[PDB]
């Protein structure tokens, strides 16, 4: 070894955990890990929400290295919202720790029903500054400033449920994690790990499309008007109303999507984001996909595209790194 | 599902 | 005869519209009539979005009474958002006519996949002012305002799906709809069409809670905590990362809502408030109980409560008159 | 799912 890992736990089957530490006490903390975010939060024991009930909570009072803020902030995210006010403290992720800005969430209510329904404490965002509220240094990158690291880099290397954990790894590219060679994407902006990809999938293309590189997004999220071109003649149902996509596992019509550039090509065929739905019907499964808008035409690639390939995101470099995971280690 | 930062 | 009538037809025993339209000339549309919001809306013919491709759409051009305003609107739905601006002309609802504040959407990808997915084109909303974005009177309040209707109030008796078609009634209360005595309940604020009732599935209980009766929602939305209360009762099968549920549409543990006051009890049993999706699995149906979190605890008492109970939207008297529907006209 | 305004 040579680089700090956080091991990382699958949750239910889609999204995966990992742990880190606030104050110079370590309290330990189960954080969805985020590239798709910028900033850190934890429940606070002053949360006074439903949701904050089984949650480990941060007691700044039992950490030394507590600096107090207090200003007050909200954290929106596509799927919810948080809010609290800001704290610094000694962060630990792995063995590596850095004095580090994050927020004490104090309010959970408009993060539901999701937030009561899982089992992470709070989320950890691994994307750059710009995405951040409050002007934060991402982790990664005040932890090469402040040469605690080789490379402001971090690497992604998703758990399976049944088979094996994953991995977090800090700092270096691990060879373990990948077969073949990998391949480097420039970031189009500095904000998310956002990247421009040709994206076909039927005889659909949407040229240069901005795709981001997402931990935290359970799903492919596709633009709208992709997603219903390409279900069109797929036999797949769409519950009326609901993002609930079903199918016949074995429905021979389900396309691979690909995403290209000048460098590479990258490909999800149905087994990586087809979902089996067993107790709902024998031989069924749903596409782990929905339809999103952004500003711009803009896929997702979550969890389904990094359980596939091993992820590399580099801050030096302002790219992304792919190659196929290896299925075992 | 789950989508993460506005 | 003798009150303003407005055909209604159903989608899949989960949602309804109406038909009317704008303009001087004909320009049909096809809105959700939504007591749970206070706009009117219709796409111009200036959207290029993939979804208003589908719809019919309004051209100011072609309509005398047309007035343009341009001042720029954002209309904000639980379900997503639609963008415009103000225009005014003749909203023609049923067989009366009155000059109109309403807006042009041109932006329409906050609301996909729905949108493009359902085959209406607007949204008509039958809501109080306060509820109103830019300060619009109701079209019903306005319309007694010119004597055109006898009593500011509007009915609603729902189609059921292989049953019979149903109602948006204008001016006045028709007999022939319900079955029984009206009950009428105060509203607890002119916004939403809301009401205090004491909500009860068993010992699950929430007194005096707020009941907003909403025609432009497919489900019963409860607190997220009175949802998984109600669920510890059941053995459904939930969605994979998604807060939705599959039952067998037989199942008799399937919770019945009891929805009391001083003046009247209301039930709702699996039967109304089922989703069916058969063509997934026969006899299989979503819950269509959906948690959602308001700052007050409240329920939304959507179309499948008013597909059991017609009922009566009364602004002079700031009240809901519920009464069972006529099972058949 | 639809749920109609803020």
């Amino acid at each position: 070894s040579s680089n700090d890992n956080i091991e990382l736990v699958d949750f239910q089957n889609i999204m995966f955990y990992g742990d880190a530490e606030v104050g110079d006490n370590q309290q330990p903390f189960t954080f969805i890990l985020d590239t798709g975010s910028a900033n850190l939060w934890v429940p606070s024991v002053k949360c006074t929400t439903a949701g904050c009930l089984t949650k480990h909570l941060y007691d700044s009072s039992k950490s030394r290295t507590y600096e107090k803020d207090g200003t007050k902030v909200e954290m929106n995210y596509v799927s919810g919202t948080v809010s609290g006010f800001f704290s610094k403290d000694l962060v630990t992720v792995g063995n590596l720790s850095l004095p580090y800005k994050f927020i004490e969430v104090i309010d959970t209510n408009g993060f539901e029903p999701t937030y009561t329904a899982s089992t992470f404490d709070g989320i950890l965002g691994l994307g750059w500054k710009d995405l951040s509220i409050g002007s934060v240094d991402p982790i990664v990158v005040e932890l090469k400033n402040q040469n605690k690291i080789e490379n402001a880099l971090f690497t992604f290397y998703l758990p399976v449920h049944d088979k094996h954990t994953g991995f977090l790894t800090i700092g270096g590219i691990e060879e373990r994690f990948y077969e073949g060679p990998l391949t480097y994407e420039k970031l189009n902006h500095d904000l998310y790990w956002q990247i421009t990809l040709d994206a076909h999938v039927g005889n659909i293309m949407l040229e240069k499309a901005n795709c981001i590189v997402d931990s935290g997004t359970s799903a492919i999220t596709v633009p709208t008007d992709f997603l219903n071109k390409m279900l069109q003649n797929l036999d797949v149902i769409k519950v009326p109303f609901l993002p609930f996509y079903v199918t016949l596992c074995n429905n021979s019509k389900l396309p691979t999507f690909e995403f290209t550039s000048e460098n590479g090509k990258y490909t999800l065929e149905p087994e990586y984001y087809l979902q089996h739905i067993e107790d709902v019907g024998p031989g069924l499964c749903m596409l782990n996909i929905i339809g999103l808008d952004f500003p711009v035409p803009t896929f997702i690639l979550g969890d389904p595209f990094m359980r596939k390939y091993f992820t590399v995101f580099d801050y030096d470099n302002h790219s992304v790194g792919i190659a196929l995971a290896k299925k075992n280690l | 599902x789950v989508v993460x930062a506005x």
